[PDB]
């Protein structure tokens, strides 16, 4: 047979920059792809270099009436001193939760075994699974036994 | 003529632990550190030969 | 003068996804072809006490994307990111694989990965056991350029390419063009 | 701490052989938050000296293991000692030699019943002693745990077994 | 189900705010790398 | 477990390794080369003395000095504590090294593997 | 037997924390080190004519 | 494990461990030298018959 | 055996308190010659004494340097005491690190080796000093048994399962690796 | 055997990792923990590229019996298939084995004049080159 | 726990815990007739409305907890068949 | 494969001894300190 | 006859402000092997400076600044029950603790291994770079 090695063109042009931390985005398409086992490729696809900021960097979003954690999970007051995952990322705040009344949890105990798993994201290209998204451990405080 | 050798070799290894030792700033033994007090700049191959 | 010549090569490769009884079932494909009932059981209730969320069915990913500082906006950008993506590294770029191959791309490579029972560079050797039908199927061509936005409408045009329907397998399923509606800028960013 | 009267001229010959654990009444972690997943749990006697050399069979995931203890006696006879944080006292109080046994174990203040029987299935009238002993031991009837009737393993290997002894 | 004010990861939801306003496809790249193309709605959970 | 052959012996094996584990092999780097990485800070002259001692160490306390059968030299005693033999006192091609040869710089040895020129 | 005596320790208890159960040793300051490397093998040997 | 017994033994001199500063250290240490070599050469197997 | 002369006396120390010399082996025991029980080393009182670190704090009799932080902490960091002495109005903490035990084997780690003779040599590390430093990492040996009668409890080897690494040591590194070759050629002639 | 439940089951108590996504080490340190961040990422580059170019593990000499050598600090070992013995693996009970390819050190970058890479295969690949 | 937060007393509804009927979730989920998959869940089956209605199976002394949403729950389990044979010979 | 890992994308905690060791690594260009920073820690960490 | 040998050293460097210290270094041309002479000296030498620059040796924190490692730990992680700010500078003049988990679930099986630094170019691992403590969902 006859191997292919990689060659990619010229760059896209360049873009804007507004993050704060200028950084000119140079996308290129590598227009033959390796195969038979040859060279995979030599350079790096992206590449960035300084930038001009032009537009206001975006403000932080508005964390109105909620508690917030220590990552920026902003979540309803309600959730307070409920005794179980309330804010779902870190028990940060805590409420200072020492008298934990109103039977929290319900003495439930187990969870499903790995709906993390279900809950966690899909690659249709490589059939593997990906990392958490969508965080199934929260209870919202409406116990479901 | 009849001969006959065989070596039947069989070893077996099981890696308990895999340690690795710090190479910057090494807190030696205080034995050690007197010994390395004890030697004098002048080259003698007698406390040389003793550490 | 007698000569005799005696060759039998038997491999097996069980797939058993339980998670320490998976490899019971794997480990007895050594001179035993068929699964025993007991081990077969313990590992139904393995898979019982582990589930298996593969197999399910999926959604964009970028719609998640509702409450975030610039949420439509970022919304928007994913949307021609995922696109991006998609057309980037699609499958069309790679040459058709040997022996029904299909190809992948990890990164800058192409893989041919091979049915079983079947071996090779690209999916040449070993084809003493195919099991299959047979022949050449179909494969999409990379999209062309994207339309100019005369009226909305798209140019996408996949047709026919360098792998054609030859051993009589069937041509590539799916759309010959496509048709959507500009964005405008997306409603020149929402109004 | 409570104590009752043993089992009156127990002999620990006549008590030798296959027992087979049924019913246990107590509360404990393992009891309540993993109770469902109890298994065939098999008990054998040997007789050795005062002491009561015991055996014990369990299925966990599948494979098989024994468990050797050595039930020390505590000076009277009927009372045992066992020992790793805590004591365990073994009071055998009502049982015969061919069809029941009802044992007695305390652990940390804590009291304990174990019902066996030499084989399936177990007579109405001595679950109902069971029952009527383990509500006058100020247990509650929800405390009551029953266990498989089948899958109890013949013997274990060298590899698994146990050493309390 | 998919329509609702579901509880994104922290990791998740860090990598979607750390993107920037303009267009820039170097950091959407990383995230649907690190992150994917989709997420489950429905479905079994059969073995194989 | 040594004399033992069964698989039986190898979970009390491991066992032992468990609670007594030994050491199988190591890497290591001449002891003038740690005294660089103290606290103490620049040693340039005791390491350069403390290696022109060892260079000299590692020869007048050489295998090959000893005498002749594999040769283990201990202090001032020369032994091989056999050849598989057990005929002799040393249990007597066999193959012999000879010693490192004086500084001249050249430096000759005869009988092989291994080196035979070394430059000071 | 012993030349010298072994029971006199300098300073701060240095530890011998190994061993196949679980007790604690010390090691007296006339001896350097004392580890417990628990080895063992066998050997055998069979002559004929 | 209860009571063991020597299989490889390091050998030392014993005019080494004599104590050092001692009152006549240095002349004791030689004497005891040159009377260990000539005590390993007085009597043995090489003087016998 | 052939032993050369002693060579000539050196300068005597101040601390030390001795005098030395030494000698060249020329020739050990060969085949049959006289062995030599006189060693190369040798040893001589001295009574010329004359004058007998610079860091944030020093031990008394070693010269170990150790900075001010490490002293009066609950922790012997010199053989001689003088860290945790005269420490009267000082709290120390537990650190609920004294309680857990250390990778056993740090000794051979800390002793010499002789390429010559391939035996162990005195210490060379401290395997005792930790400099305020609490490292555990999760032992790999705590997983022989475990057993529970009385509520019929079978768990692992949980009880007493961590190994504090003794500021000389980098990292354990815990791994597990069992590789079993037999070589096997059967010739028949 | 029979006890492949109780490997497996170990094993998930102490694993060992199969395959690893990497990412360099200049990445890891962040602008909030360290001041200097741009001079160190950059010197932590360059150290990183000086670093493959040193420990590439061609330097070594070549092995025999199909060996492969290993790079561990200044020393290098040959790892040999079953059937070798001795250092550089020249005694084997066989005849004519096979010898795979092995690729030699990739040469040095040219001054912008071009950036290309040469090596002799004495099954790797070569003929690298980077845009100026 | 809304309804019972601070509550300083309370009514004994049931005087014993009992279990919940098995199973009982799937006899809530919707059903989308379109879709062959019926849906997610859209009643609660774990609301007893305070009554502790309960029935009692054949050797199942252990009393199951009748939901609100069951009017009326009966045990007729009985089974209800399909037979193929086929064979060829040929000489 | 028993179990999938992966580290978070952003914001982790480092090791005190590698935050000391990073706090001892000087701003001019010496290639020792960082040839030895690679040789106790490594080239690269584990993100997947 | 492959014996180490190692290159010249290299140009002597400019003092660092911040280390107060100049560095000089040489690397590997010639690998040793067959038991050959290897380099058994250091590949690296420090000499002192004296440096007049002003430097940002220190570093700022919001939070709470532990007492022994220095980290920059922020007031919610004190008097938890959790061992935070290092070896014990954290839960120092702690009133009451709480917000730990009652059942004192362990750490993941194996997570150590998954914290130290790995060598890829020749597969060895190395010394601990991320920080697996316990720091409850
Ligand atoms: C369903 O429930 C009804 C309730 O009366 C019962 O009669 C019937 O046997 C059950 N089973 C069926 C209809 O298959």
């Amino acid at each position: 047979s006859s191997p292919v090695n990689c060659q990619w063109d010229f760059y896209a042009p360049w873009s804007e920059c507004n993050g704060c931390t200028k950084t000119q985005t140079r996308r290129r398409s590598v227009a033959v792809y390796g195969q038979y086992g040859g060279q995979p490729c030599v350079g790096n696809a992206f590449e960035t270099q300084s930038c001009e900021p032009t537009r206001g960097c975006p403000t932080e979003e508005g964390c109105g009436e909620r508690f917030r954690c220590f990552s920026g999970q902003c979540i309803s007051k309600s959730l307070v001193c409920n005794g179980d995952s309330d804010c779902d990322e870190d028990s940060a705040d805590e409420d200072r939760c020492e008298d934990s009344e109103r039977r929290p949890s319900c003495d439930i105990d187990k969870p499903p075994p790995n709906i993390e798993l279900t809950g966690n994201g899909y690659n249709e290209l490589t059939g593997q699974f990906r990392n958490r998204v969508i965080n199934t451990k929260s209870f919202g405080g409406q116990c479901r036994k | 003529n009849e001969k006959k050798f065989i070596f039947t070799r069989i070893f077996t290894k099981v890696q308990t632990a895999h340690f690795k030792m710090r190479k910057d700033d090494i807190m030696l033994d205080e034995g050690m550190l007197q010994s390395l007090m004890e030697l004098p700049d002048q080259y003698n191959y007698g406390m040389y030969a003793k550490f | 003068a007698a000569s005799g010549t005696q060759n039998n090569v038997l491999r097996g490769e069980p797939f058993i996804r339980g998670a320490g009884f998976i490899s019971g079932l794997s480990y007895l494909e050594l001179d035993n072809p068929a699964g025993n009932k007991r081990r077969y059981s313990a590992w139904a209730e393995s898979v019982t006490n582990l589930p298996q969320v593969i197999k399910q069915k999926l959604t964009p990913l970028y719609e998640l994307v509702k409450e975030v500082p610039c949420a439509s906006v970022k919304k928007l950008y994913l949307k021609w990111a995922l696109e991006e993506y998609l057309d980037e590294f699609d499958p069309c770029h790679c040459r058709p694989c040997q022996n029904g191959g299909l190809a992948t791309v990890e990164g800058t490579h192409c893989l041919c990965h091979c049915k079983p029972y079947t071996f090779g560079a690209a999916c040449e050797q070993g084809v003493l056991v195919g099991n299959q039908a047979g022949g050449v199927d179909g494969g999409w061509s990379c999209w062309s350029s994207w339309s100019p936005c005369v009226q909305g409408k798209k140019t996408r045009s996949r047709e026919c390419n360098n792998p054609p329907p030859s051993g009589g397998g069937r041509s590539c399923v799916g759309e010959t063009t496509e048709s959507t509606q500009c964005e405008d800028e997306e409603l020149e960013h929402l109004r | 701490i409570s104590t009752i009267q043993p089992k009156a001229n127990f002999d620990a010959q006549q008590f030798a052989g296959t027992w087979l654990l049924v019913a246990v009444g107590s509360a404990c972690r393992f009891l309540q938050e993993q109770g469902h997943r109890a298994e065939a749990t098999t008990l054998h006697v040997a007789p050795q000296g005062t002491a009561m050399a015991v055996s014990t069979f369990r299925k966990l995931d599948g494979i098989c293991w024994q468990v050797r203890q050595l039930y020390g006696d505590t000076g009277v006879l009927g009372r045992f000692l066992l020992q790793a944080r805590g004591a365990v006292h073994v009071v055998v109080a009502e049982t015969d030699y061919q069809s029941f046994a009802v044992l007695y174990l305390e652990r940390a203040g804590q009291l304990s019943v174990k019902l066996y029987a030499r084989s399936l299935p177990v007579s109405d009238s001595v679950l109902s002693g069971f029952e009527q002993r383990v509500q006058e031991a100020h247990l509650t009837e929800d405390q009551i745990f029953y266990f498989p009737k089948y899958g109890f393993c013949e013997a274990a290997d060298q590899f698994h077994v146990l050493d309390e002894v | 189900n998919n329509p609702e004010f579901l509880q994104l990861a922290e990791p998740f939801w860090k990598e979607l705010s750390h993107l920037p306003s303009l267009y820039d496809y170097s950091a959407y790249r990383r995230l649907i790398d690190q992150y994917g193309t989709h997420y489950l709605q429905s479905g079994s959970l059969g073995g194989e | 477990l040594a004399q033992n052959r069964s698989t039986i012996t190898y979970r009390s094996w491991g066992r032992s390794l468990k609670y007594n584990p030994v050491v199988i092999d190591f890497e290591m780097q001449p002891i003038h080369e740690v005294l660089r990485h103290t606290s103490l800070g620049p040693l340039e002259a005791k390491r350069q003395n403390l290696r022109r001692a060892l260079d000299q160490y590692l020869m007048e306390f050489n295998a090959c000095r000893c005498g002749p059968c594999v040769p283990i030299l201990e202090g001032t005693s020369c032994r091989c504590q056999c050849r598989l033999g057990s005929l002799g006192a040393a249990c007597e091609a066999d193959g012999s090294w000879s010693c490192w040869s004086s500084w001249s710089q050249e430096r000759r040895r005869e009988c092989c593997p291994g080196r035979k020129v070394q430059t000071q | 037997s012993t030349p010298f005596d072994n029971e006199f320790y300098n300073g701060l208890c240095n530890r011998d924390r190994d061993g196949n159960t679980l007790t604690y040793y010390r090691r007296p300051w006339n001896v350097a080190s004392l580890i417990y490397e628990t080895k063992g093998e066998k050997n055998f040997r069979t002559e004929h004519y | 494990n209860d009571a063991p017994v020597l299989i490889s033994q390091k050998l030392s001199p014993i005019y080494n461990l004599v104590p050092v500063k001692m009152k006549n250290a240095h002349l004791k240490k030689q004497n005891l030298e040159r009377a260990i070599e000539d005590y390993i050469n007085e009597f043995s197997v090489r003087k016998c018959h | 055996c052939q032993l050369s002369n002693w060579s000539e006396w050196t300068d005597c120390f101040p601390c030390q308190d001795k005098k030395y010399r030494h000698r060249s082996l020329l020739q050990p025991n060969k085949f049959g010659g006289t062995i030599c029980s006189g060693d190369i080393w040798d040893q001589a009182s001295c009574s010329s004494s004359t004058t007998c670190c610079g860091q944030d704090f020093q031990c008394k009799e070693t010269g170990r340097c150790l900075k001010r932080h490490l002293v009066c902490n609950g922790d012997q960091d010199c053989l001689d005491g003088s860290d945790e002495d005269d420490c009267e109005d000082v709290r120390a903490i537990d650190e609920d690190c004294s309680q857990y035990e250390p990778i056993p084997g740090s000794q051979k780690a800390a002793l010499g080796y002789n390429i010559l003779t391939q035996e162990d040599a005195q210490s060379v590390y401290d395997a005792s000093y930790y400099g305020g430093q609490c490292e555990t990492v999760y032992n790999g040996e705590w997983r022989e048994l475990r057993y529970d009668s009385t509520c019929e409890r079978l768990y692992y080897g949980d009880d007493e399962k961590y190994f504090r690494k003794p500021y000389n040591f980098l990292k354990y590194h815990f791994e597990a690796l069992a590789d079993t070759g037999i070589s096997s050629e059967f010739y028949d002639n | 055997a029979d006890l492949m439940q109780e490997w497996g089951d170990a094993v998930q108590y102490n694993p060992a990792i199969i395959k690893v996504k990497v990412e360099p080490l200049y990445e890891l340190v962040t602008a909030t923990d360290f001041a200097y961040s741009s001079t160190v990422r950059q010197n932590m580059k360059q150290a990183l590229e000086e670093f493959q170019k040193e420990v590439s593990s061609c330097h070594c000499a070549p092995c025999q019996g199909n060996g492969v050598p290993v790079l561990k600090g200044s020393r290098c070992d040959c790892i040999c298939p079953v059937g070798s013995q001795g250092l550089a693996c020249e005694v084997s009970y066989r005849k004519n084995t096979p010898i795979d390819g092995k690729w030699n050190c990739w040469s040095n970058w040219s001054s912008c004049s071009g950036r290309r890479k040469t090596r002799q295969r004495q099954s790797g690949p070569a003929s690298e080159t980077l845009d100026c | 726990n809304s309804d019972e937060r601070d509550c300083g007393r309370t009514k004994a509804v049931c005087t014993r815990k009992y279990n919940p009927i098995p199973s009982v979730q799937l006899m809530g989920n919707g059903f989308h007739f379109l879709a062959g998959e019926p849906r997610g869940e859209v009643l609660d089956n774990s609301f007893t409305g305070g009554i502790c209605k309960t029935v009692k199976s054949s050797r199942t002394s252990n009393p199951y907890r009748v939901p609100a949403n069951l009017e009326n729950v009966g045990f007729e389990v009985q089974t209800a068949t399909d037979f193929y044979k086929d064979l060829t010979s040929l000489g | 494969e028993v179990a999938h890992y992966k580290l978070k994308p952003r914001s982790l905690m480092l090791h005190y001894e590698f935050l000391q060791r990073v706090k001892r690594l000087p701003l001019e260009y010496s290639y020792g300190e960082y040839r030895d920073l690679f040789r106790d820690f490594g080239t690269h960490y584990i993100t997947e | 006859p492959i014996d180490c040998e190692l290159s010249s050293w290299s140009s002597w460097t400019t003092c660092d402000p911040c280390q107060k210290k100049r560095y000089r270094y040489a690397y590997l041309l010639q690998p040793s092997q067959f038991h050959g002479e290897p380099c058994n000296f250091s590949d690296k030498e420090v000499e002192d400076c004296v440096t007049n620059r002003p430097c940002r040796s220190q570093v700022r924190c919001e939070g709470f600044v532990c007492a022994q490692t220095g980290r920059c730990v922020n007031r919610r992680l004190l008097c938890n029950g959790d061992n935070d700010c290092g070896d014990q500078s954290d839960e120092a003049n702690c009133r009451r603790i709480y917000k730990k988990c009652q059942h004192e679930m362990d750490q993941y099986w194996g997570i150590g291994s998954l914290a130290s630094g790995i060598n890829l170019f020749t597969n060895s691992f190395e010394g601990p770079v991320l920080d697996h403590r316990y720091y409850c969902s």
